[PDB]
């Protein structure tokens, strides 16, 4: 299956194919409920001094527990958990190219910026997100320092002549109608 | 200020700190008043200020302990009673509001 | 605009990326939230303690 | 009324801005900007001085 | 006219909580758009710089203005009247750098004296005699942080890490790790400067500048500090990184094993309980004396694991110094990056069996054991496997729900509060009564 | 044959065929 | 007498805020509720529902 | 003069709790000739110092030989002729305390001087005959100088 | 909206001095030179420059507020040397030096190509 | 959404370089040997052409006019 | 009391950049050159765009920014041109300007890289780097796309903005061996050397030396095109000079009418 | 930034003035050291670190969650083998004065947003503007030209402050005066 | 609670044994001890966690609640019916019926 699915698109190998083959399966939660489930699949169910060694289930990545924005934090597992949620919510203001068609609608507010980066450091569900083709933010070379004292509680210190040459340089636009 | 140094005896006498707290503990007036139930209050309103008052400015330990001079137990007495006047709630005060 | 390739979505002002799924009213783009409640035709047994009952089973 | 009209107000000569940190203000210095400056006034009366 | 340098505003952060949230200001106009104060004052206001904004009003007249500026003004409002200690205290960067910068080992030519006596306002103009002549001048920290203290103060205070069998032995005047802070003449003769004795403790430094000096001196003790420190941060820098939280992997084999005992003997307890042996406590059930047995082992690994992981830190670590300071951290978060994170609570217990009997379909049915109930056993160093990623998840959320009820449960608290006392005030009679002139206190306060 | 710790690029492969195949806002 | 905001603007501010409106759930339980057993993450949305995105402010 | 004390002292322990700094260390000399302690915190980058070393350690209360008494601040620009030319550690400090064995009646024996030197201490406990030009709150040098021997 | 323009850091204003000397009155022979328009480039090297005089006895400058372009100079020196002219000859020197520098480094350059 | 002119940090001009490190890219290079094959050193320029995603390219497709 | 006699030994020149070390000097003038090399060395940049039509997908003003980013090779212009705000004229001059023009029209069917081979100047010595390597993309257009501008180059330097500024990276440093401990390293072995570190594979920083001040700064200077890297450096000592000079005629004044 | 570390500008200081390291790499931003110890985003640092070695060996680093193979020892190895610090620590000399900085400071490149909370959309002042009609007291909002609420919390907090006359001045004499 | 029969059992110290309900107390006990209990509950309400509120600001609140003999709540049914006059009444609650 493996070998079948990467070579799909070239043929017509497919997610259902998965299904009707009897591979993966869609448990809910109801049913979830008398699954014993494995989380990696080698690791779990390997033989020592024993766990269960009746696993029914196994995990495909453990980390399709995250939604879309909590999912596009780079470690999340070395970050206190109200960071993460912070993230979550900060990360649904971040300015970027927001649709590509952004020519054409006539938007109320939309804010672009003029050179979003991908980021340098990804994880590897922000793929399917689409997040390295609409990206939001640059990858900055920040400088953990405590400089002059003007960066000192949350605040930052940003570089004037990066600005100048269009760091972080957005551009917002309103729009008006009448009839 | 006085530049004490206990090491040499002072001239204080000992008798000058057991009258100086005693006209001391007088110009703390909390209660003003020569009534009966006005001398009551007032030594009731300052009656842990005087003790503290009259236990660390002894005879002994002003003479074994602090070694003040005369002139630096002026001093000290005049600032007393200064920072006593300064902690004495204004009239005007709007203390629910603080408490609350 | 389905099953549509990839040049006509942009052929007619499109974005290939936008994923679908919200309405448009009145020039708005409205999205239905999915709301949640509780599974019908199932039995609960519950115990409210702050009423007269031991116990309840809703259904 | 009694809430919202008469115990608090809104008021003129107020501003409203985001706050950053400034290490060289004394403690009882504020810094304002330009524009909040040449907005609002304080009326000052005239005398021969 | 258009408002100027030199006015007074009132300068107030929204949810307005006590007296100092509305503190008055000299106005001093600056080139971007943003009000800028100073950071000492963030502590009253409880602001933050991070999309804060306050409010700025403006006194229309002389009767108010007047009124504002001998009633509210800033260096008036130093100490509350709640707690009788001040409410500003030295609290960043300046106060991680005042610790280092005081401690026994910082020596300063002249080429850094002469700058940073040029941050000076209150200084005459004297350079003072260097701590060491020959071989070659050098000042000190503490002999340039005696010409920022004003006056002649007198206070002692104790360092954070004093020990404490300190003041038993000999070298209690002298002291062998610098703690123990002494001025006198106001002058700092021995000791190092933490938040113990330059925050807003009652009896700390800017305690005593301000019962003894002025406001007005005490305005520009606060500001001299910030000044001089925040110039030799620029010579001494700070910084925190990721070698900052390693350990020295003899300190991760004590932790591993720490923690491999603790999940030993919280095995045997569960074997007791299941074969019936685990008697109960006189006083609880026998599933809460299991609890407790075992919240007990779980809570000396994590202890003794933390200890172990501070007792591993070099001087030269970035979370000490901000945890010795005082500015910033305490040493449960050196433990929880450093050693382990412990175990997460919802509702005061243990992680619920929300699927029947379970806490997650990975275990298996009645699995007490410390994995399978929320003890985080990794680090924030070396993350958290999937399971305690989110039994981390289910903890912190618990902190985020009770923010949000605090918020409006609290505050009408002190609406009622404020409604039931609002007119009790001290009479010229010097007596506390109310709007009914009904006596409440013969004098206030007693 | 099984897939032995070459697992992570097998475990990304099954989720890309499920993501090209259901888009994301499949659900509605 | 209806629900409200059962349906809303669509959020194009950025391709991820997008995304998650169209993907969001909400549970109908009023605001001013001082209760928090319904505002907790129960074991059981494990790889249903995300444990990390929530508002935090009173939703 | 103003010499307030004079003798030469042998480094018996150097940093003996362990090393509390980096460019400061405790050392626990004895004397040779009166028979005192010291407890001294130099700057041992400096003038790093060893076990075993001895210096003469000359405690004045002025620089100038004529015990003219200068100020207490810095101008390095003077013509007079010095104490510390030679010597080759100066220091300049302030002595904060003076305990001693006195009793309630009967006088002291052996005294304890601390002086701080900018914020680097120092006991000179010995007996209360050594100990008498120190007074506290005074301004006092330090002028050590490792004898080669 | 509230930026200022960027060349409001070199360009002088109508009415603002380049420079403005105040005798200073705690100590005796001490003056405070008031620079517009400048910042650390030029009152680094007059400070480093100005500790080389072994007749000063202090010197040192500052930069009051970063958000404004001016910076202060204070000198003092012995009483047989003024500071206006401490601050003279810290710059005849500095320029002497650099003048000296750029031969140097012309020469070498032109050695440097083809040599 | 185009490759910007300089470098941010650094002041190095980067703009001359997209095509050029495509092309490398098509060629066979492997992406930190097609990175120094263009004098890109700093790792300060090295991420305005890893990072820089071209979106011109898409907003090329719609047309205004043929 | 006098002034230091500062000795230059260029290691490697090319026409990129500079390698030198300057010796017996003091750290602030070492410093102090090296931020005279970022801001104030004047350099020609276009700062004056009039659009006449603008069809592209990017902006009006995202092309006036991509425009003034654009390196153009000053070199014996710019020190005969007057600043523009000194031109004693009205509408930019020849003698304080140099003028440039885009016209690009997309008629073919491929897509056009408007780069700066079409911004044609007026004098043949200012032009963008194409002299003797691609060139700075502008746009691209589509079919029917178009873009018509003229634009001017003034003369200016960094320190009003950074596209007046002529260096790639400044690479100073001092004293490689922590000679003065001026860096503390709390484990000084896992520190890589550095390239002028003239110590063995032994030992990891010098021992430490009491009495000593910095020299031998070791610069590394890179032009971004626009100056040749060698004269970057004797501009930054013109400049640095010539600010000098001037603040001292306002001094002589200042004392004499004291 | 991408783990929940808000902030705003602070101050921007031009290139000559930005600290930088022994090749003229200035930091773009530079955040304060402590606003990582209390909230325990050790994420932030991992990918600052990442980052590093994703820019130097010239392809994109993976930071999925739960991943067994990337750990710290291992990015340290790898970012030694370019020439740096192990940790990230880097030699930085101050831009004002040239001096090295004693400590090593840790720079790198992290991925930062730019969120659309601008503050040139929230700057709002008042001096006699327009006026509600029934209460005829300033209007609210702040493209309403409205004027700031002088709530009642305010208003205890001036009784306490004992200030009768900026009190009867916020409330009635820039509010709403009538006779 | 019962705090009656308890204090009456023997072998209990009818000094010192304390109730937690100040409103058991106020039936048994009086008026002043009623100040005295509040003051302590709301005490180590307060200094639970560390911190430290003045004296006076607690001895004015339960002076306030016990001034007139029984105890007023902070509620609208304690301070409403104070006899402060309408126009202060109307501002904290109920604003219309008190009019
Ligand atoms: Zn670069
Ligand atoms: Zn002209």
């Amino acid at each position: 299956h493996i070998d079948q699915l990467k070579e799909r698109e070239y043929n017509n190998y497919s997610w259902q194919d998965l299904v009707a083959s009897g591979v993966v399966e869609y448990i809910d939660t109801l049913e979830e409920e008398t699954v014993m489930l494995a989380m990696t699949p080698d690791d779990l169910q390997e033989k020592e001094v024993a766990y269960c060694s009746t696993y029914t289930h196994c995990e495909i990545h453990p980390s399709m527990i995250l939604g879309v924005c909590a999912s596009i934090i780079p470690f999340p597992d070395h970050n206190q958990s109200p960071r993460n949620t912070y993230q979550s919510a900060m990360g649904k203001q971040a300015m970027g190219v927001y649709i590509t068609n952004f020519h054409v609608r006539m938007d109320t507010l939309a804010h672009v910026l003029y050179y979003p980066q991908k980021p340098l450091v990804t994880t590897r569900s922000m793929e399917y997100l689409r997040f390295r083709e609409l990206p939001a933010g640059i990858n900055s070379i920040v400088a953990i320092a405590s400089y002059t004292g003007y960066n000192q509680e949350d605040s930052v210190i940003m570089n004037r002549s990066a600005v100048d040459r269009g760091f972080f340089r957005s551009v917002f636009y309103r729009s008006y109608k009448e009839q | 200020i006085f530049h004490i140094n206990p090491r040499l005896p002072s001239d204080l006498h000992p008798i000058k700190v057991v009258e100086g707290v005693k006209e001391l503990s007088k110009k703390l007036v909390i209660v003003n008043g020569d009534d009966p139930l006005s001398r009551q209050a007032q030594e009731n309103a300052t009656l842990l200020f005087n003790i503290h008052l009259r236990s660390t400015l002894c005879s002994r330990r002003m003479a074994e302990e602090f070694r003040l001079s005369g002139e630096a137990f002026d001093w000290l007495l005049g600032e007393i009673e200064s920072k006593f006047n300064q902690a004495i709630a204004h009239p005007g005060e709007m203390v629910g509001a603080l408490a609350a | 605009l389905n099953g549509l390739t990839d040049r006509d979505l942009c052929e007619l002002n499109e974005c290939p990326l936008d994923p679908g799924g919200y309405f448009i009213i009145n020039g708005s783009e409205k999205v239905l939230i999915a709301q949640e409640k509780m599974a019908t035709n199932t039995v609960y047994v519950f115990a409210k303690k702050d009423s007269k009952y031991a116990y309840t089973g809703e259904c | 009324r009694v809430r919202g009209n008469l115990m608090g107000k809104r008021v003129d000569f107020s501003a409203r801005t985001v706050i950053t940190p400034d290490p060289n203000l004394s403690i009882d210095q504020v810094g304002v900007p330009r524009s909040i400056a040449a907005n609002m006034t304080f009326a000052e009366i005239v005398t021969p001085f | 006219r258009h408002m100027c340098d030199g006015d007074i505003v009132i300068f107030n952060r929204q949810p307005t909580l006590h007296k100092m949230s509305m503190m008055g200001h000299r106005v001093r106009i600056l080139p971007w758009s943003t009000f800028r104060l100073n950071l000492s004052v963030t502590t009253p206001y409880n602001a933050d710089f991070d999309g804060d904004e306050m409010n700025l009003h403006l006194p229309q007249s002389l009767e108010t203005r007047a009124e504002i500026q001998e009633l509210a003004m800033v260096p008036r409002m130093i100490v509350t009247p709640q707690s009788n200690r001040p409410v500003m205290g030295i609290v960043q960067d300046t106060l991680t750098a005042v610790r280092k910068f005081t401690k026994r080992d910082v020596f300063l030519e002249r080429g850094e004296v002469m700058n940073l006596l040029m941050f000076l306002s209150t200084w005459d103009g004297k350079v003072p005699q260097p701590a060491i002549l020959k071989p070659r001048p050098l000042w000190t920290g503490k002999q340039i942080f005696s010409l920022i203290i004003p006056g002649h103060i007198n206070c002692i205070r104790t360092h954070s890490t004093h020990p404490d069998d300190e003041d038993s032995g000999p070298y209690k005047h002298i002291s062998p790790g610098d703690t123990k802070v002494v001025v006198e003449n106001g002058e700092l003769i021995m000791g190092i400067l933490c938040k113990k004795s330059l925050g807003t403790s009652a009896g700390s430094l800017v305690h005593i500048s301000y019962l003894e000096m002025g406001h007005d001196i005490t305005r520009l003790f606060y500001s001299n500090i910030q000044t001089v420190i925040n110039n030799w941060l620029l010579i001494e820098g700070h910084t925190i990184g990721i070698g900052d939280s390693i350990a020295d992997s003899k300190t991760y084999q004590d932790i591993q094993n720490t923690i491999k005992k603790a999940k030993q003997d919280v095995i045997e307890v569960i074997e007791k309980a299941h074969n019936n042996e685990l008697e109960p406590t006189p006083g609880n059930t026998l599933r809460q004396t299991f609890e407790n047995q075992v919240n007990r082992i779980l809570n000396d690994a994590r202890d003794k694991t933390g200890s172990s992981a501070q007792k591993s830190l070099s001087e030269y670590n970035n979370f000490k110094s901000m945890v010795v300071s005082g500015a910033k951290g305490s040493k449960i978060n050196i433990s929880q990056v450093i050693a382990v994170v412990g175990q997460q609570n919802v509702e005061g217990k243990r992680i619920p069996f929300g699927f029947k009997h379970r806490t997650l379909p990975h275990f298996i049915k009645d699995d007490y054991g410390p994995e399978s109930r929320g003890f985080v056993e990794n680090s924030y160093l070396a993350g958290l496997t999937p399971t305690e990623f989110f039994f981390h998840a289910m903890g912190g959320r618990e902190g985020l729900i009770d923010t949000a009820v605090k918020t409006a449960e609290t505050g009408y608290i002190q609406r009622r509060l404020i409604k039931s006392m609002e007119s009790v005030m001290v009479k010229y009679d010097a007596t506390v009564r109310n709007s009914i002139n009904q006596v409440v206190q013969l004098r206030y306060g007693e | 044959e099984i897939t032995p710790d070459l697992w992570q690029e097998a475990c990304w492969i099954v989720i890309s065929s499920y993501f090209d195949e259901k888009g994301l806002v499949r659900q509605q | 007498q209806a629900r409200a905001g059962v349906s809303q603007v669509l959020n194009r501010l950025t391709f991820a805020s997008t995304l998650s409106h169209l993907r969001r759930l909400n549970s109908p339980i009023g605001r001013d509720g001082k209760l928090a057993k319904p505002r907790q993450l129960h074991n059981t949305l494990w790889g249903m529902v995300c444990p990390a995105e929530t508002p935090e402010g009173h939703a | 003069a103003g010499i307030l004390f004079e003798d030469i002292f042998d480094v018996k322990d150097i940093d003996p709790e362990g090393k509390k700094f980096d460019r400061v260390s405790r050392l626990h000399c004895e004397s040779e000739s009166f028979k005192m302690d010291l407890i001294l915190d130099v700057n041992i980058q400096i003038y790093p110092v060893d076990l075993g070393d001895k210096f003469r350690l000359v405690i004045a209360s002025t620089l100038y030989e004529d015990g003219t008494l200068d100020d207490g601040e810095y101008n390095p620009t003077d013509d007079r002729p010095s104490r510390a030319d030679q010597f080759e550690y100066v220091m300049y400090g302030k002595v904060y305390r003076i305990e001693g064995d006195e009793t309630s009646t009967e006088a002291a024996t052996r005294l304890s001087a601390y002086v701080s030197y900018g914020g680097l201490l120092m006991r000179l406990q010995g007996d209360a005959n050594n100990l008498h030009g120190f007074e506290v709150d005074s301004r006092v040098y330090l002028l050590m100088k490792k004898l080669a021997f | 909206m509230n930026a200022p323009p960027a060349f409001e850091s070199f360009l002088l204003f109508e009415g603002e001095k380049k420079i403005t000397i105040n005798k200073d009155t705690k100590v005796p022979n001490a003056c405070l030179f008031t620079i517009n328009k400048e910042d650390h480039t030029l009152g680094n090297i007059i400070k480093s420059q100005l500790l080389k005089d072994p007749q000063v006895l202090f010197a040192g400058y500052k930069v009051p507020h970063p958000l404004e372009h001016k910076i202060i100079i204070r000198v003092q020196t012995t009483p047989d040397y003024s500071p206006q002219e401490a601050f003279t000859n810290a710059i005849t020197d500095l320029i002497s030096e650099l003048s000296l520098l750029e031969e140097r480094f012309r020469v070498a350059i032109k050695d440097k190509q083809e040599g | 959404m185009i490759i910007p002119v300089r470098c941010f940090t650094c002041g190095k001009i980067v703009g001359n370089k997209w095509e050029a490190y495509l092309g490398l890219l098509q060629a066979e290079y492997t992406e930190g040997d097609a990175l120094d094959a263009l004098g890109l050193k700093r790792y300060c320029c090295r991420r305005m052409l890893l990072a820089h995603v071209d979106l011109i390219e898409k907003l090329l497709n719609y047309a205004p006019l043929e | 009391p006098y002034a230091n006699q500062p000795t230059v030994r260029i290691t490697e020149l090319t026409d990129e950049n500079v390698k030198f070390i300057i010796e017996n000097t003091d750290l602030a003038v070492a410093n102090s050159i090296r931020r005279v090399f970022i801001a104030e060395v004047p350099i020609i940049a276009i700062d004056w765009v009039q659009i006449d039509a603008n069809s592209s997908v990017l902006h009006d003003e995202f092309i006036a920014h991509r425009l003034g980013l654009i390196p153009l090779t000053s070199d014996d212009i710019v020190d005969k041109l007057q600043y523009s705000r000194d031109c004693t004229c009205e509408e930019f001059c020849p003698e304080c300007s140099v003028e440039f023009t885009l016209d690009v029209r997309c008629n073919e069917d491929q897509t056009r890289h408007v780069t700066s081979r079409d911004l044609i100047s007026n004098s043949p010595r200012v032009i963008p780097v194409t002299s003797r390597q691609d060139d700075i993309l502008i746009v691209k257009l589509r079919k029917g796309q178009e873009l018509r501008l003229r634009a001017y180059a003034k003369k200016g330097f960094g320190k009003e903005h950074a596209k007046w500024n002529p260096t790639a990276g400044v690479a100073f440093e001092y004293d490689p061996d922590n000679a003065l401990r001026h860096t503390v390293y709390p484990k000084p072995e896992e520190w890589p050397k550095s390239e002028y570190s003239e110590l063995d594979e032994d030992e990891s920083q010098a021992p430490y030396d009491p009495n000593g001040k910095p020299e031998r700064f070791y610069y590394n200077v890179e032009s971004c095109g626009s100056l040749r890297p060698e004269t970057i450096v004797l501009s930054a000592l013109s400049g640095l000079k010539k600010k000098l000079s001037d603040l001292q005629t306002q001094l002589s004044h200042e004392i004499q009418s004291d | 930034s991408r783990h929940g570390q808000k902030g705003t500008c602070g101050i921007q200081y031009r290139q000559e003035d930005m600290p930088f390291t022994c090749e003229g790499i200035t930091p773009d931003i530079i955040i304060n050291p402590h606003a990582i110890p209390s909230r325990m985003t050790i994420g932030h640092l991992i990918e600052c670190l990442q980052g590093k070695v994703s820019a130097n060996k010239g392809e994109i680093g993976d930071a999925t969650p739960f991943n067994d193979a990337v750990n710290v020892q291992k990015i340290s190895n790898l970012l030694s083998d370019y020439g740096y610090h192990l940790r990230g620590n880097e030699v930085l000399y101050n831009g004002f004065t040239g001096r090295k900085i004693t400590s090593q400071i840790f720079i790198g490149p992290t991925y930062y947003q730019r969120l659309k909370h601008m503050v040139d959309d929230k700057i709002h002042s008042r001096a006699r503007g327009p006026i509600q009609i029934l209460n005829r007291q300033p209007m609210e909002g702040r493209s309403r030209d409205g004027g700031l609420r002088f709530g009642e919390m305010e208003r205890d907090c001036q009784i306490a402050h004992g200030a009768a006359q900026f009190l009867r001045e916020r409330l009635f004499e820039a509010s709403d005066p009538y006779q | 609670v019962s705090l009656m029969r308890v204090l009456s059992e023997k072998d209990v110290d009818p000094v010192r044994t304390t109730s937690n309900d100040i409103v058991e107390i106020f039936t048994v006990l009086g008026i002043e001890a009623v100040r005295k209990a509040l003051e302590r509950e709301l005490y180590h309400v307060i200094s639970f966690d560390g911190s430290y509120v003045n004296y006076r600001h607690l001895a004015l609140l339960c002076d306030t609640m016990t001034c007139r003999g029984h105890l007023m709540a902070i509620t609208r049914h304690g301070v409403n019916r104070q006899d402060t006059g309408p126009l202060m009444k109307c501002s904290f609650e109920e604003t219309v019926d008190v009019l």
